[PDB]
RNA sequence: GCAAAGAUCUAACGGAGAUAUACUCAACAUGCAACGUUGGAUACUGGAGCGGGGAAGGAUUUCGUGCCAACGGCACUCGUA
RNA sequence: GUCGCUGAUCCUUCGAUGUCGGCUCUUCCUAACCUAGCGCGACGCUAAGGGUUGGAUUGUUCACC
RNA sequence: AAAGAUUAUCCGUGCAAAGCGGAGCGGUGGGUAGUACUUGGUACGCUCAUCACC
RNA sequence: GUGAGAUUGUGAAGGGAUCUCGCAGGUAUCGUGAGGGAAGUAUGGGGUAGUACGAGAGGAACUCCCAUGCCGUGCCUCUAGUUUCUGGGGUUUGUCGAACGGCAAGUGCCCCGAAGCCAUCGCACGGUGGUUCUCGGCUGAACGCCUCUAAGCCAGAAGCCAAUCCCAAGACCAGAUGCCCAC
RNA sequence: UACGUCCCUCUCCAAACGAGAGAACAUGCAUGGGCUGGCAUGAGCGGCAUGUCGGUGGGGCUCCGUCCCGAGGCGCUGAACCUUGAGGCCUGAAAUCAUGCUCAGGGACAC
């Protein structure tokens, strides 16, 4: 199959694993969004921002370099 | 066999046909690996890697480890140790008001298996930083100088503070 | 009084009694019917289980909605190092059954295989078939061989090998037997002259897994489950448990029995042994008859996946290791858990279905950590996720002074 | 069966209560378990207290020196014995 | 017409055999509801191997939706 | 379960007819060179070396 | 014959008789299988085919494919549950002069959390033949007509028996085999 | 008599206790290193000391500037700590594992 990024973390996603969540008000371009840890769902539930997490592919590539 | 059945001089012959005969001979016949690989085509069929002794960091082919380890007489009745002790995997889940008591006996049979001793005392330096955090906050590692002394043989056991773990090995001091 | 409603009873009558297995070993209770038309091969073999973990592939199956789409399908991973052939027996059949004739021995055997008749094999005088082996080779032990192999070709009907297992070639750290496993594997096909002639060709010779099965088909799989000792009711037999309020506990069959018979009947559940069972199971197709890692490294390699990887997930087997042997992948799961050794079996039920005549093909196999949830396939792409850490700084800022 | 009231550890001293051995044997694998006092450590009661004084009831149970047969449902070198 | 396969007594137990219903669990029967075969849309023969449910009101068994 | 001066040579054969057959070459250690096997551990050709059976 | 005892109620030593049992097995593998247990079972769809049958209306079925319900035996790759690894972090009241380190609140409380265990909340697997009943026939008389029966044969049920599967020599296996002792 | 078996001792695919599977100077055990994973950026310093660039704070004291009090913020820093124990991996593919301890094992049967 193909790999598919975490939405939060960017984390790569291989086959056979992982979670997908379908929210109520769905957008049209990405109505599936995927989830490579339970940590990961709930910091998206709590409506945190990646770029703020220092373990995320948005907070390293801002910062680091 | 039993050398109190044997004689001691008989029980080392025992041991001596078995160490050096049909043991060390078949190191020495085997050597033969050597003649083997210079003939076979360079490279070629060369995925012979591990035989012959011929290879970075790796163990004795044809011997064991023990085998080769170098004896020496028997040690003194007065000598002196320091080493690490890794109480967290000895103490895991046990039942939070006797992880101090428990500690205490486990180090005891540790110095005891080590020392060849059945009397083991434990300095207050030691029975302190055992319990400086209460019954249930035992410390994960430990370092203790133990020093054996005959009178019977006996252990004294006492604590060195250290600012980290990292590194340390078993001494003789 | 009738029962007011009705329900399947608890539990299959026919694995009785629940007790403690007589070996740790799975051996085969019956072989596959002998047909004399087809060439004389071997029909079963010794494994390790190290294991599991998951593949991908397409399905080729005309009318089903998953026809030519990718599924994942979890797979168990055997360890397979070759055995080694040090005897052969025949058996005659009498009235009350099949009897022994007798045993052709190797000339030389192996120390593995002679361990197997001590407890202490080291501090021991080491004598086992010493008598045999110089007697074997005088003018009347070779006369004996002669006699004992005409008696198997007279009187005999049905011919097995005696075979072991290599420990040392096994090199795993945390099987800690040294005593070879020995067992008899049934020579099927041809006359019982063919036979004898094939169990003497490969006699103190070593036989691979790759000989006795091919890729696509399927097998038997005979081995003893995973203990747990003394277990309730609830758990041994499936029973239901009773409600909150009930005086003197819960985890019980409320009645075992009626006024008359004035007895319990054996039919009623109660606490003992569960687990530690032999076990037959049916039809496990094989997908990969993989190679030795020291001579074919891409062992996980596919057509589809060109990434190079062996079969042993980073950080290891969990409990068991690295895999450094031949190996067998099954599709699913076997009874009993890492390290026990098993024994593969050729099939009895009929194999004509569609699903095992099925041609397989390997698109992805996984080898992601099994510590926590693994999110690499390869140490190398780990290290691209991170850059140098600090670690490595430190590491190339001291080797460089030198 | 002797499971409510959280819990003890360590050294020295004391004591018949030990470090108690036939050949062979350096020491482990052939004397275990348990106790009083002092010092040190760790916890508990938590002022409606396992604090300090009285009435009713009890009557020497109080103090010192000894002793350890019986009694203190385990133990004692200790005791309201 | 024909021919077959609740009561009434007081034998045992008053120096005591724990009295309804439900829950749980096992087993047996056939006078066959379903599943399996036959003969004639319904009716009959063989067959007890496997199965035969979730709820509202009622302490209910029954009954009724 | 085996068949024979009453169960007191060996195979072959049908409880036959015939046909064989009866220093050597085994277990162990020492050199010596190539091979086979999953490749450290076993076999195999020469060669002495102590025990052997007959 | 050969060794060891004892001869058991009033002292200490000597030698006689009888009695008793010891005089051959031990230890370690691979197998046989009498007997006993015993299990798989339902529903839907496809196509067969809008075909056969029918004035029309309407409207079948077997081989063979694909799924699902229940039941059974396991397993832990994935997803989900569980944490006294008191693992890492956060946070309240008290407390060691502070910081550091912590500690008390019988696991103070909150988040995340490996390994292990575990769910029709996840995943895998669930075999073959003989006979014979109701019944359908064939040859064939009694009763030279006739008749599936009187002799005799053939096909035939989710029944019964066996096998596959589980235990297995008080079923006392001169079944085979490694080593030591005895003869 | 001998071959051997059991206890003590060590390991955990077994386990209420027996019983089982193993080992019996062995990378066996211990400690360390590396991996694999978990959490989420340590203590201390200083904003001029970190990696030819980039360098806080609502407010408030003192004698213009300068020196101080201050929750939080930034840098060193994907830091620090933990990682086998009822019992994860590597000393035998490749590219990377090191040291330390054992110094006649003891007892009972076999008899
Ligand atoms: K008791
Ligand atoms: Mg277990
Ligand atoms: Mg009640
Ligand atoms: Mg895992
Ligand atoms: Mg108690
Ligand atoms: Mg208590
Ligand atoms: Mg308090
Ligand atoms: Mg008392
Ligand atoms: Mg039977
Ligand atoms: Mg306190
Ligand atoms: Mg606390």
């Amino acid at each position: 199959m193909r790999t598919i990024e975490c939405e939060f973390s960017h984390f790569a996603v291989h086959p056979g694993h992982g979670r997908r969540y379908v929210p109520f008000a769905f957008l049209s371009t990405k109505p599936v969004l995927t989830f490579s840890r339970p940590k990961c769902f709930a910091l998206y539930m709590r409506k945190k921002n990646p770029r703020f997490i220092p373990w995320t592919r948005t907070y390293r590539r801002i910062h680091r370099k | 066999m039993k050398g109190k059945v044997l004689g001691k001089e008989k029980k080392a012959a025992i041991i001596d046909a078995r160490k050096k005969a049909a043991e060390s001979r078949k190191n020495r016949d085997d050597k033969r690996w050597k003649r083997v690989l210079a003939n076979m085509d360079e490279e070629k069929r060369k995925k012979f890697h591990g035989v012959g002794n011929t290879a970075k960091n790796s163990r004795v082919r044809g011997a064991t480890r023990a085998s080769l380890l170098k004896r020496t007489g028997r040690k003194p009745d007065a000598v002196s140790m320091e080493a690490t002790i890794h109480l967290s995997k000895l103490l895991k889940k046990k039942t939070f008001s006797k992880r101090a008591p428990l500690a205490i006996k486990r180090i005891k049979a540790f110095v005891g298996r080590l020392m060849k001793t059945k009397d083991n005392r434990i300095d207050a330096s030691l029975n302190t930083y055992i319990w400086h955090k209460g019954v249930k906050g035992v410390p994960g590692r430990v370092r203790v100088l133990i020093q054996r002394k005959s009178e019977h043989f006996y252990t004294v056991i006492s604590n060195v503070p250290v600012a980290s773990f990292k590194g340390l090995t078993t001494k003789t001091v | 009084s009738h029962c007011k409603f009705e329900h399947p009873r608890h539990g299959h009558l026919g694995f009785l009694p629940r007790k403690r297995s007589r070996q740790i070993r799975g051996r085969a209770r019956a072989f596959p019917k002998d047909d004399a038309t087809q060439k004389p091969h071997l029909t079963s073999f010794m494994v390790f289980k190290a294991g599991m973990t998951h593949i991908v592939r397409d399905v080729d199956r005309p009318g089903s909605k998953v026809n030519k789409k990718e599924v994942v399908e979890p797979v168990t991973i055997l360890e397979a190092p070759p055995m080694v052939i040090v005897g052969i027996v025949g058996y005659r059949q009498t009235p009350v059954g099949l009897k022994t004739i007798g045993t052709v021995w190797a000339h030389h055997t192996s120390v593995e295989f002679r361990r197997r008749y001590y407890k202490n094999w080291k501090q021991s005088a080491q004598l086992a078939f010493s008598r045999q082996k110089q007697f074997a080779n005088t003018k009347e032990g070779k006369v004996a061989e002669a006699r004992t192999l005409n008696a198997f070709a007279k009187k005999a009907s049905v011919i097995r090998v005696i075979a072991h297992t290599q420990l040392r070639k096994l090199r795993n750290h945390r099987v800690g037997v040294k005593k070879a496993h020995v067992q008899e594997i049934q020579v099927n096909g041809g006359s019982v002259a063919a036979k004898i002639a094939l169990a003497k060709s490969l006699l103190e010779k070593e036989v691979r897994v790759d000989s006795v099965f091919q890729q696509s088909e399927a097998c038997d799989v005979c081995s003893v489950t995973k203990g747990h000792g003394t277990e309730g009711v609830v758990k041994r037999w499936g029973v239901a448990c009773l409600p909150r309020k009930t005086h003197r506990g819960l985890r019980k069959v409320a009645c075992i029995g009626a006024w008359h018979p004035a007895r319990v009947m054996y039919t009623v559940a109660r606490a003992g042994q569960h687990g530690y069972h032999h076990r037959t199971q049916l039809n496990k197709k094989i997908y990969q008859i993989g190679r030795s890692v020291a001579v074919e490294p891409n062992q996980a390699t596919t057509t589809y996946d060109l990434t190079a990887k062996t079969i042993t997930p980073m950080g290891g087997f969990v409990g068991y290791g690295t895999v450094r042997n031949d190996y067998v992948m099954l599709k699913g799961s076997v009874s009993g858990p890492r390290r026990r050794v098993m024994t593969l079996r050729r099939p009895m039920a009929p194999q004509t279905s569609r699903q095992l005549k099925e041609k397989i093909v390997l698109k992805f196999i996984d080898t992601s950590s099994k510590i926590g949830h693994g999110r690499f396939q390869t140490k190398k792409e780990k290290n691209q996720w991170f850059g140098p850490l600090k670690k490595d700084r430190i590491r190339r800022e001291e080797r460089l002074r030198k």
